């Protein structure tokens, strides 16, 4: 079923701060030190964006007050082969980039059942400027800071993964494990609009998701 | 140093190729070999020279690991190809540090938890294989005994590795685009020199080669008393 | 996953013409383990070849060494032909004497 | 009354393209050559962002299918002292920046009643990168390209204005005419999330607005 | 060139200061002055030297503009201070280009549309003032006659400005921070030289001054046959 | 709107000691038109002062010229004191001979 959602953004997760750049996980290895979301070993992806959510408002396709649904059976968030959170809704956005490469962003609304912390290689998006009408793209810094990111029991989080897929466009959910790519153009899409600078505390972010 | 075992199983081996082979290591040196075709735990390198109870016990242990590794492919729903890799071993802490990790088709998905004496993992593949191995007689019990007692004690016994070999050095100038420091047959493999690469030799020594886009080269190795310069 | 093999060709000892030596083709960091490797003398398959046990590194990618006993000269060219799933075309890596 | 809205994004308005940076108006002069939205001469602001909207879905506070409301009486979009569009819903977002400067972004959902074109000094936001944990801000290019932007009769548009206000925080709607400021930090807020790169065609953007 | 009129009205003038004053220009030269205190259209500069019907007609016209400009403050809901500025004039095209714009408290909000013969604007302030001026006898009719016939014809008559004056030049070196080219009394004001600024003189000439952070200076002016260098 | 006045102090002719000349204080680009300007000799208010008509430029900001007939010397300091709404403190701009 399709559920429309209103996510109330909480405080930024350290090292993110209120008026600074948003730091997202970049590397996908070592496998036991990164957060993975998926069905099985051949169907999963590694998170980049993490955002604390303090209140979730549930709506149906017909926009009526809905009650918090059960987690989607099968989807899970794991750290070092151990499930740490349940996924309640998800959505994947695909947008073409170069006629043979598409940006595919997966967004997961999760609730952490067991608190955990990771120590990942973080980075942030950026775009340079030139005094010309020339195209300037959004890229990841290609440099990484090694720092700890913490997730608390009972809290709800919005996790995102963005990969670039080469070839014909895929139909159905695309599972793909890939780090953020150096010197590669990215466009802000429906899934990473909140990953430039942190959304204001108590502001609301909207999604149309599947359960 | 370390005592590690590299377990590998494949669902569809090539003709005349083992479906499950093992390599045993004491640091950078391999001392044990095993494969499903021979079914024998055999010595490697200088370890061939001497008793029989030790190698007989290892052969039976690796046959049980072979049965479980092949059993894992059946535990998964049959759809090839499959590759199960295992990393079992330990190190002698100041104590011990065990290692037990498994990968399915190159993806890390399981371990062996030491608190709950079984194989840990919440992936749908790690819940079926860890089940099947648990459903085998005393399989988990032996693994806990190996990772915490047998491996550390076996390492302590062997420490009652030190052989050194200085690297032969050569420095040559290739035809650089308009406008190579290599070391041969050194041991231990720890050695520092641009774009260096590192690899082994058939005799157990090692080989490294770094070239810079252009002068002397500096080498530091455990077989050399002091770092040595290199001339063209 | 699938990973392409990194191929290095080097000798056990520094190469002198006329003396017996060993030629190594170190293939590392590939996955899956299914790999076909040959050592070539003047583009032809050397039949006397030995290879070590197939192991894997910390990222679970396989590495393995192909070696032969050979006598280098200045008119004999040696190379390593490697074929893998990630290769629609087998790669041939010639042996530089000093690498 | 508070109306929640679902804006279906159309094609980018030239010179904006599908996978390039979003160009927004920067300068606010000459007064007759720029788009102004407001009540009177002392209550108005100059647009920066412009986005074509192809379908508007109307909802109340209680999330029920609502019909297209009448324009808010008094608010208008003018070019050279002539009204060219009606405003149907609006919302203003205020977020602190330096404890004495706030970023105030006003978002207007308009329908053009008479087609017009302007020739403004456009620019785009950007953020540099450094190999340090140092803070990198989002700034306007400070360079401008003089080019024509066209608005068609009967179409619906999403217009935005962003100003930086110094002093105590303001209560109620803040009217302020100010160009985008050189070498001045900006944070993407609820009103400019869609002004980095154009939203995908037929994708939906959500707002909570007043009428 | 141009014939332009600068209209200005203030709701709260300073003591002994006009509430509505006008300046008339023929290009860079001012020829007419007016203010509410005197109520007379008076010559400026060299235009003082000669007939009476022309200046008498201008005085009555500017009194009507004064009544409307003060009437505009009443049309707006009384809440001071207020400032009404008007720019009325034209230019002799190859034809004519009229100009009619008004600003309230420094904000452009109104004009005079030439298709619909009235004052144009959709601001709530421009709908009240344009109404009130329209509600005055033949006020809009005269404005259309001035912008399209009277101003262009008056410019054609005067063209049946050319006086030149070379700039005296000085170049001096000030105490620059550890580690100025000025032109005096030139006309016409068009002149090119860093960080130059531009201003008028009381006699009708102009003055410019550009200094560069540090060499000779170059000046080009309509009173000079060819550009002239400047020495320290 | 409100805008601050740009103030320039310069002479009609290049300054020679002993000869009669004119001193100009060009105040431009301010709004509203209410402005108070004085010309100072050694910090004291010059009473013989004339100012042109108050006009405005293309951005509707007012400009106007204050001038006096004076005789420059090397011991007399001249300046312009300007006060405006945008100024909580009146500004005094000294006269540089060459500007």
């Amino acid at each position: 079923e399709t559920l429309k959602v209103l996510l109330t953004v909480g405080n930024p997760i350290s090292p993110n701060e209120t008026n600074k750049q948003t730091w997202v996980n970049k590397t996908i290895e070592p496998p036991g030190a990164v957060v993975k979301i998926g069905r099985d070993t051949q169907h999963y992806c590694t998170m980049n964006g993490f955002t604390l959510i303090t209140k979730v408002d549930w709506f149906t396709e017909e926009f009526q007050p809905s009650e918090e649904p059960a987690p989607v059976q099968g989807l899970m968030v794991l750290l070092d082969n151990h499930k740490k959170a349940d996924v309640y809704a998800a959505q994947q956005y695909k947008n073409p980039i170069t006629n043979d490469k598409q940006q595919v962003t997966s967004v997961f609304l999760v609730r952490v059942n067991e608190g955990f912390q990771v120590t990942n290689h973080l980075s942030y998006f950026y775009r340079n400027s030139v005094n010309t009408d020339a195209v300037e793209n959004i890229k990841i810094r290609s440099a990484t800071r090694h720092t700890t990111v913490r997730f608390n029991q009972g809290s709800w989080y919005l996790l995102t993964s963005t990969v670039l897929h080469t070839g014909p466009p895929v139909s159905g959910w695309l599972w793909m494990n890939q780090e953020l790519q150096n010197d590669q153009a990215y466009i802000i899409d429906q899934g990473i609009m909140h990953l430039i600078t942190p959304p204001p505390v108590s502001s609301q972010i909207y999604f149309e998701m599947a359960t | 140093l370390s005592l590690l075992y590299h377990l590998t199983a494949v669902s569809s081996p090539a003709p005349g190729t083992p479906a499950f082979w093992v390599s045993g290591w004491l640091g950078p040196q391999q001392y044990l070999s095993y494969n499903s075709l021979r079914g024998e735990a055999e010595p490697c390198g200088a370890w061939v020279w001497e008793v029989s109870w030790y190698w007989e016990k290892e052969t039976t242990d690796l046959r049980i690991k072979e049965k479980l590794f092949l059993e894992a492919f059946k535990a998964l729903g049959g759809k090839g190809p499959y590759t199960l890799q295992g990393l079992l071993g330990c190190e002698l802490g100041p104590t011990s540090v065990p290692t037990a990790k498994f990968a399915l088709n190159g993806e890390e998905f399981m371990n062996f938890d030491l608190k709950q004496g079984t194989w840990g993992g919440d992936w749908p593949e790690a819940l079926a294989i860890s089940q099947r191995w648990q459903q085998q007689d005393k399989a988990a019990n032996k693994e806990l005994t190996f990772l915490l007692f047998s491996c550390p004690h076996r390492l302590r016994e062997h420490l009652e590795l030190e052989w050194k070999e200085p690297p032969s050095m050569r420095l040559k100038a290739r035809p650089s685009s308009p406008g190579t420091c290599s070391a041969f047959s050194f041991y231990p493999p720890e050695l520092q020199l641009g774009q260096g690469d590192f690899g082994p030799n058939s005799d157990g020594s090692f080989h490294a080669s770094s070239s810079l886009t252009v002068y002397c080269c500096i080498v530091q190795h455990a077989g050399l008393a002091q770092p040595l310069r290199v001339e063209l | 996953i699938q990973r392409t093999p990194k191929i290095q060709v080097y000798s056990r000892h520094p190469a002198e013409n006329g003396k017996s030596n060993f030629l190594n083709c170190y293939v590392s960091g590939f996955h899956p383990s299914d790999i076909e490797v040959d050592l070539l003398k003047n583009g032809e398959r050397i039949e006397k070849v030995e290879h070590s046990d197939l192991s894997f590194s910390k990222d679970w990618s396989f590495y393995l060494l192909y070696y032969t006993e050979f006598t280098p000269t200045e008119k004999d060219e040696y190379a390593c032909r490697v074929n893998h799933v990630t290769l629609s075309q087998p790669k041939i890596v010639k042996w530089d004497r000093d690498m």
